[PDB]
RNA sequence: GAAAGCGGGGCCUCACGAUCCUUCUGACCUUUUGGGUUUUAAGCAGGAGGUGUCAGAAAAGUUACCACAGGGAUAACUGGCU
RNA sequence: AGAGUGGCGCGGACGCUACGCCGCGACGAGUAGGAGGGCCGCUGCGGUGAGCCUUGAAGCCUAGGGCGCGGGCCCGGGUGGA
RNA sequence: ACGCGUCCCCCGCGAGCGCACGGGGUCGGCGGCGAUGUCGGCUACCCACCCGACCCGUCUUGAAACACGGACCAAGGAGUCUAACACGUGCGCGAGUCGGGGGCUACGAAAGCCGCCGUGGCGCAAUGAAGGUGAAGGCCGGCGCCGCCGGCCGAGGUGGGAUCCCGAGGCCUUCCAGUCCGCCGAGGGCGCACCACCGGCCCGUCUCGCCCGCCGCGCCGGGGAGGUGGAGCACGAGCGCACGU
RNA sequence: CAGUAACGGCGAGUGAACAGGGAAGAGCCCAGCGCCGAAUCCCCGCCCCGCGGCGGGGCGCGGGAAAUGUGGCGUACGGAAGACCCACUCCCCGGCGCCGGGGGGCCCAAGUCCUUCUGAUCGAGGCCCAGCCCGUGGACGGUGUGAGGCCGGUAGCGGCCCCCGGCGCGCCGGGCCCGGGUCUUCCCGGAGUCGGGUUGCUUGGGAAUGCAGCCCAAAGCGGGUGGUAAACUCCAUCUAAGGCUAAAUACCGGCACGAGACCGAUAGUCAACAAGUACCGUAAGGGAAAGUUGAAAAGAACUUUGAAGAGAGAGUUCAAGAGGGCGUGAAACCGUUAAGAGGUAAACGGGUGGGGUCCGCGCAGUCCGCCCGGAGGAUUCAACCCGGCGGCGGGUCCGGCCGUGCCGGCGGGGCGGAUCUCCCGCUCCCGUCGGCGGGGGACCGCCCCCCGGCCGGCGACCGGCCGCCGCCGGGCGCAUUUCCACCGCG
């Protein structure tokens, strides 16, 4: 019964919720595991990064995250294939592959060929047996300075390029900024209204002729 | 950061400003009336008129 | 707590603030929001009015990052900066301007408001609304559009 | 601002505690109804013991 | 009506009807989901189809085989006032 | 209870937990129901009491003695046994 | 009505003792009775007499009722946790605020830390069913009217409004000037919050009229005067925590 | 993301996804087109090894499966053959010795020292000038109370002795004849299924989101999807009708474990105990009540009344006022002693009187100063020098230390800013003009440290030499001073 003045609300409780209750008791040593499982993966896998695979240079989508970059899935198949390195040997040293990905514009298609090469400079190589290396194998100065990486192997962090203070020439501030955004609206909607009468128009002049 | 910079008041209220800005006590009771009837009593009529 | 609350100042009565006559029991109006057009009409519409019934068109499949606009007014229009590109900018004699660009602090569409800071200032801004136009123009700047 | 945080602090390295819900609802039972002259609660079905 | 004027229903006090859905009328109107031309739906405003239990559910009986919650706020007796 | 320029005896109650003391007037029914204050009770957890107990703890009993309007609490005696 | 020095119609500090109907009571007044049988003791145990006094809970206009539950005693026995909401009150920070998921390293399942972990939430912007639109103005010059050129101040009134500010005149110890330091003050000034009234600006809609703008010259875009619909502007108070209803 | 977009007698009511940021992260195999003399598999008789996961090698004119299709290369990220380039020694299947976790058990400091209360101590008081002794052990339990040092443990990258792995590295023994870049020519895929019409369930999906039946039932520049039915159209994005795959998640049953601002025997599980047990129902099923002598049994020899239970005296214990359903032992209700009283059922409020009980520790009555008279004690008071300490300002002695105080410096720096650009990475151009980055160098703010020049503080913050006046100790001072105790209707 409401009283008077107050804001109409709607509860979901009309089934039987207690029944299917949730609690998080658990939550401090159910952390304090992954941690510790997450502290045997890497002694594990002694001098390769616990960083993993490295993911490629990926924006966000729609119109409002379209501004954004972020870390990825993995490298499509012409930026291994263009830098020199296959797919079932990227595998094999710390480069991530994905048989899915796209490459629609060169902006950002050179950003990960460029990318791999950084990657394959930097790295550090073991030989298969200790007591006989080979010619790609790196040497033992390097492998006993060699050790193990910390957090996401060459972290993509947000980028912008600077720009100056200007004085403004006689044009620019002869555009308007409103009235262009009008005759771009108009233009785009009424096109296909346009066309038709400049046809069904330049129709009978050819009727009336013949 | 502090609301009140001396909290002492012990001796703000004794320093030069405070004590030349205050009107003086009053440390006198006046404590209750006994209506002395004055159709009755001499004195207490004399005092009236 | 459990203490400081009514009801320990209630054992020792015998009503326990529900009545003598009409008592506490278990539902009197019926539950939720019951008679919505009956016997609970008055209230329904003297404080909500327009609850019942159907306006516009129903767009089916809504993706709002499609709907999606930031704003920035002009009275404030200089918080995007440092305090450095205004004071040396104030300084000058042949006349510079800085670029103040207004994606890159995730505002879409710029609005009209207040009055201005009046020294040369060029606006990067995806939508411009008439008055960020005429405003910034009058004082003297540019007004460049983006994508 | 010491004391309104230490009580709020000294909640939370605290155990659950719970009774049961098996108990007391764990019989067979209902109310023999008006007659008999008895007070109406629900009582426990079919004995002797 | 010459002109002052007077007229937006009966000289004045009654002769009437909501959410939803169904109809018609209005414009070089908004929308029809990636973009465009044509059928087609959806809306915005203004009228009509009606609730007469008329602030507005969609609805017939019987129980002397009977049942529960209650009422002396309610009848079948005594007493009371008349 | 104003401030300037010239014509023998080393002495005098209490106070003011300012969240306290003190000071002069008018009033004081209450059922449903509101609100404040409780140095009114009953069990647990952090602090504190250089707390207390086999030279007698808790509980009970008591024509023994005291405390506040009141809720309740302080001490004499006998039991009891941690 | 009772010294004297001058103004007149009209003929500025004397000396002590003392009594009291005087801002709530004190005798610088007295007498008996005191050891195993008497002193005191309101309080708590038994008796007696005068006045008063029907049994409690309860529904009910009305209960001592010929309305119902109560033979006695112990021990148990009934507005509660969590999910919303809103108004008030404490506290931190303040155009901001908040790590709550994730991370890093006996009491501790606690506790300190991330900032290029604020993605995100609520807040700083409305309004239309939509496509969409989206928040002051004045006052003097270059050509009595447009379209454009410069320079200055600026978030607009009137009425009521807690306090401040200016100060005609005065604030005494013999007189006659002269001040500094304070306080008292006729009437007269800037008007903080809260309102009452008048103008304006942004969206929606309605009626009347003329000029603007153009890489695409239109069934193209933009400006102007008066009514009217709104949960709008108009120099911001929100956000996290806790308590109560 | 949202209590949203969508449903809904558009009423009650219900209700997503994608983007964004995290945990976890891993990717692949056939049918089919066709190349390689089925090159492939299963079972049996015989020896060598050998295994409590029947696997390793040799030898069978030994049987069988199979062209109605076995194995190898190979599957949309395309695949293959041939030709011409670039390179070519590491990849698995088991034994023999060599290099340090997971389970069992057996062991590791210090008072029962000196008095003292008790029935008994784990209690009370001491143990110097190493503040009894050990403390990587002051968790917990037991022991005739209440223990770090009396008994078990507690601590520590502590000690030993057995059982089974796990990585690395030799010696024999088994396989395996294999890899990438340019050119030419071949060649490519799941059917009663996709798809519709209708009928019923389902969903937030609206001219139908998913599922099923019955009917109709395909295509190869072909087929699905693109949230409003359809025709006529360009684009954008996946390959459906065969198959496998670890993690990040869930866990009121099971096997062991560790805790608790919980409950404490009408509680807490139905169950602290011969409980899913006594007992009820033909059967499905229903299902309790019930913890406690004492430190130790030292559980009461002998006597005496009685036929027997019940008793009287002896006795153990600190106690039977703890006597085998035995800690303390409340009320209701009984029985007996003292008192009291008693014809309007009792009981209750106001007000007094009588009697009891105890209790006052009641029975010759209050201290506290100063003053005056009359009897005495004790080596004693003022003042002056002798040391140590505070309270203070020396209105104008000397330094040092702060600062929510500033003004310098051609002083020796640490991070901040949406302020400006010489040396070089990478990249389009022909040693070269231009363009985006990886650092240094100027400039402005915010502060750490060091030298000079003004202001304020020593009351959340000092040291020395003075001058004062205050105490406290030491000398001197020898009483008409200084106080002690007592006596007077002062």
């Amino acid at each position: 019964a409401p009283s008077r003045n107050g804001m109409i609300l709607k509860p979901h409780f009309h089934k039987d919720w207690q029944r299917r209750v949730a609690t998080w008791f658990n939550q401090p040593a159910r952390k304090i595991r992954r941690r510790k499982a997450r502290q045997a993966r890497a002694r594990r896998i002694a001098p390769r990064p616990a960083a993993g695979p490295i993911r490629p240079i990926v924006r966000c989508p729609t119109v409002r995250y379209h501004t954004k970059v972020r870390a990825g899935r993995g490298f499509s198949l012409e930026e291994l294939r263009v830098a020199g390195i296959h797919k079932k040997v990227a595998r094999t040293i710390g480069i991530s592959v994905d048989p899915r990905r796209r490459n629609k514009s060169t902006e950002s298609l050179q950003a990960n060929v460029q990318r791999l090469k950084e990657y394959r400079s930097k790295l550090v190589l073991f030989p298969r047996k200790p007591s006989a290396p080979k010619k790609g194998d790196s040497s033992a100065e390097e492998l006993k300075l060699a050790t193990q990486l910390t957090g996401p192997v060459m972290p993509i962090r947000n980028v912008f390029k600077k720009e100056k203070a200007r004085v403004i020439t006689e044009e620019e501030k002869n555009f308007k900024a409103f009235a262009s955004l009008r005759m771009a609206r108009a233009n785009a909607r009424l096109f296909g209204i346009r066309a038709k009468r400049a046809k069904e128009a330049a129709e009978q002049d050819v009727e009336k002729k013949k | 950061m502090h609301k009140m910079l001396n909290t002492d008041l012990s001796r703000i209220l004794k320093s030069p400003e405070i004590q030349r800005a205050l009107r003086a006590p009053r440390k006198k009771i006046h404590r209750r009336v006994l209506k002395k009837n004055p159709l009755k009593n001499l004195r207490i009529m004399l005092k009236l008129n | 707590p459990s203490r400081l609350r009514k009801t320990r100042k209630l054992r020792g009565h015998v009503s326990h603030g529900h009545g003598r006559i009409g008592k506490h029991r278990k539902h009197p109006g019926g539950r939720g929001n019951a008679g919505g057009m009956h016997h609970h009409r008055i209230n329904f519409d003297k404080y909500h009015p327009g609850y019942f019934g159907k306006v516009g068109m129903r767009h089916y499949h809504l993706k709002r990052n499609q709907s999606f606009c930031p704003t920035v007014n002009l009275d404030k229009l200089w918080t995007l900066v440092s305090e450095q590109t205004r004071v040396n900018a104030a300084k000058n004699k042949t006349g510079a301007a800085p670029i103040i660009d207004v994606v890159r602090s995730g505002y879409y569409k710029v609005l009209g408001k207040g009055k201005l800071p009046k020294q040369p200032v060029i606006v990067k801004a995806k939508f411009f609304s008439r008055r960020a136009e005429e405003k910034i123009k009058g004082v003297g700047g540019a007004c460049v559009l983006v994508a | 601002i010491v004391n309104f945080v230490h009580t709020n602090l000294r909640k939370n390295n605290r155990q659950p505690y719970a009774v049961s819900e098996l108990a007391g609802h764990q019989t067979s039972a209902e109310s023999w109804g008006t007659g008999r002259a008895v007070a109406r609660i629900p009582r426990v079905r079919g004995g002797g013991t």
